[PDB]
């Protein structure tokens, strides 16, 4: 009972969850790129302590 | 789980449209310094030079 | 995103870093955009001068 | 039929259901611990990145005047770095003498 | 989410872009402070330049 | 037909957890004090446009 008050805003989740990995899904090379892009960008300007 | 969820999930939600327009603005600004990211690292490395 | 989670550890804590030393001088951040504002403004003028 | 191939499946996945639910605890109560930094990042940051994205092309354009700037500068500099090293340690003697 | 893909695609290139000169970059702010400390030190020991 | 999925989508989440969870305090401190900085920065908009 508790699940079928909130099936709606499940389903609603479920159905914005999926065009969100539908879209995002493609590119995981790309995100591993840019972590490390990222790492490497942030690492340039912390060589030292100050 | 569920109550710390609870926490995040709220405290996004008092923020939401200000949520909604942070990943717009930055989509755009991030396209547009890509649409010139080429002389801008071009530009960054001739200051350090 | 598991095969970066050492870039992204990396990230953070340099983010982290970063932020701190930024943080610790705020004033001197402040201060410096304040100062930065007009000191472009009479190079350009000098430059002009003797363009 | 379907059933008994459902719940095998999942019971042969239990412990990584159990392992995610701990990591998830985790995270979460690190992430409840910090909702005060969450909830400052929420109410200041949004409206900067609404003015850097207002402002790309200016910032754009200000990095490329000073890369042009620049690159010129340090031509100018790496050509005559020791030149005029040399230059100068040359005439100190005659600067001295006249 | 077609925002936030196209974002982070963008920023991948965008950050790949500007590290691809790496050696200038990381040596930004060491060569910042540098010049930042002998045009300073240029104008304190030569407070007879004007006169000059 | 897809079960091998949901265990690489449960065991990828599980990893993806620990990682976050391993990288959290470093990132949450940076954006403590990024968003002091950036307090900063918003309180010295106009100085920044004229820079």
């Amino acid at each position: 009972t508790a699940l079928n008050e909130g099936r709606g805003d499940f389903f609603a989740v479920v159905k914005s969850l999926a065009l969100f990995v539908n879209a995002l899904h493609r590119s995981d090379q790309q995100f591993v790129a840019l972590n490390n892009d990222l790492a490497q960008f942030t690492n340039s300007f912390t060589n030292t302590d100050q | 789980v569920i109550k710390n969820l609870n926490t995040v999930l709220d405290t996004t939600v008092r923020h939401q449209k200000q949520f909604d327009e942070t990943l717009v603005n930055f989509e755009t600004l991030i396209t547009g310094l890509k649409n010139r990211a080429d002389p801008i690292a071009t530009s960054v490395a001739d200051i350090s030079d | 995103q598991v095969n970066s989670g050492d870039a992204i550890q990396r990230w953070a804590a340099n983010l982290n870093t970063l932020a701190a030393q930024s943080a610790q001088n705020d004033e001197a951040l402040r201060s410096g955009l304040q100062q930065a504002a007009p000191t472009a403004d009479q190079l350009n003028a000098v430059f002009s001068d003797v363009r | 039929n379907q059933l008994d191939t459902f719940t095998d499946e999942l019971n042969q996945q239990r412990e990584e259901i159990t392992r995610a639910i701990d990591s998830t605890n985790r995270l979460l109560n690190i992430v409840s611990q910090r909702n005060d930094t969450l909830d400052r990042v929420l109410t200041e940051f949004p409206p900067l990145i609404q003015h850097f994205a207002e402002t790309r092309d200016l910032f754009a354009d200000a990095v490329t005047a000073l890369g042009r700037l620049s690159a010129a500068a340090d031509e100018t500099l790496s050509g005559s770095n020791a030149n005029l090293h040399t230059n100068l340690q040359n005439l100190q003697r005659p600067l001295k003498q006249l | 989410s077609t925002q936030v893909n196209q974002l982070l695609v963008n920023a991948q290139t965008l950050l790949a872009a500007v590290n691809e000169r790496g050696r200038s970059v990381s040596l930004l702010l060491e060569r910042v402070s540098s010049v930042s400390r002998q045009v300073e030190g240029f104008v304190d020991e030569n407070p007879n330049l004007n006169h000059v | 037909p897809r079960m091998p999925q949901i265990r690489r989508d449960i065991t990828g989440l599980a990893n993806l957890g620990e990682v976050y969870a391993d990288a959290s305090p470093d990132l949450f401190d940076g954006l403590d004090n990024a968003v002091t900085t950036a307090r900063t920065l918003n309180e010295q908009r106009g100085n920044l446009d004229q820079a």
